[PDB]
């Protein structure tokens, strides 16, 4: 995250951090959708041009974390992965269409004040909320480096589809949307590399619930310069999510 | 699932976070 503010304790209790085991390194964000299922971007797990092709035993997640560098005794939880499922039509060669993956935890995580699942959108919530100008939220650690670094938050407006299309060389698909402020400056917060895979959430005023509308897709460092971040459209991929969970 | 999206330290306690109003105000 860049140009965010400090998240409050318990503010994003579905936030999941994905780590390489060896050597230990933060790879991506992710989200808790049940006590056993975690959502992330496919490119966090599989990106052949960079020799990236993780198996379950390569990885771990930490859940309930607020501070990047402080161990939070009795609060943060660690889990290993039973299985990774990448969308079979994930298009890593060209535009990262269907940039989505599911990870099953080896054992369920216990819910707490700090650990709690986010909702997947239903049709009416997606129809109501996925509109240009409406703001969603991304959370991650200060991809600016430093010392204390607690979870950061940025709230970003959904961008008009033609404006998105004109901002990039890539062929954008209906399975993606873009968010962020204009160059001429509404604000200047954004999701970064490292925030990739994390959730883009929106709060329904109708029922007071947080819904995961997007997954943070590809970013390099925090320089998009003139560009906008792209997000996997979770609702459009919801039947795939349900298929995987119901079968496995 | 039943309880999804309702945060123990916020919605469940009738407390709002510092910037959620920014989201709700954008939904015009
Ligand atoms: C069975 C298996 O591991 N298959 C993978 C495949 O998913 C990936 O596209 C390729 C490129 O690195 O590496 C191999």
């Amino acid at each position: 995250i860049v140009e965010g503010s400090d998240a409050e304790i318990g503010m994003s209790p579905w936030q999941v951090m994905l780590f390489r085991k060896s050597p230990q390194e933060l790879l991506c964000g992710a989200s808790l959708i049940s006590d056993r299922w975690v959502l992330t971007a496919a490119h966090c797990l599989l990106y052949p041009p960079w020799d990236k092709n993780f198996t379950e035993n390569d990885l771990l997640v930490r859940i309930g974390k607020h501070s990047r560098t402080r161990y939070e005794r009795n609060i943060e939880k660690i889990s290993m992965l039973e299985k990774i499922y990448i969308h079979p039509r994930y298009n890593w060669r060209e535009n990262l269409d269907r940039d989505i993956a599911l990870m099953k935890l080896k054992k369920p995580v216990a819910f707490s004040d700090y650990i709690h699942p986010v909702c997947l959108p239903d049709r009416e919530t997606a129809a109501s909320l996925l509109q240009a100008g409406y703001k969603g939220r991304v959370t991650g650690w200060g991809n600016l480096k430093g010392q204390p670094s607690v979870l950061q938050v940025v709230n970003l407006p959904i961008v008009e589809r033609p404006v998105c299309k004109d901002s990039t060389r890539i062929r954008i698909t209906d399975n993606m949307f873009c968010a962020g402020y204009k160059p001429d400056e509404g604000k200047r917060g954004d999701a970064c590399e490292g925030d990739s895979g994390g959730p883009f959430v929106m709060k329904s005023p109708f029922n007071n619930r947080w819904y995961q509308m997007g997954i943070v897709s590809w970013g390099e460092g925090c320089d998009r310069d003139g560009k906008y971040g792209f997000y996997t459209h979770v609702f459009r991929l919801k039947k795939w999510i349900q298929k995987v969970i119901d079968q496995f | 699932e039943a309880d999804c999206g309702l945060r123990p330290l916020f919605e469940k306690k009738s407390l709002e976070d510092k910037t959620e109003r920014e989201l709700l105000e954008s939904y015009i």
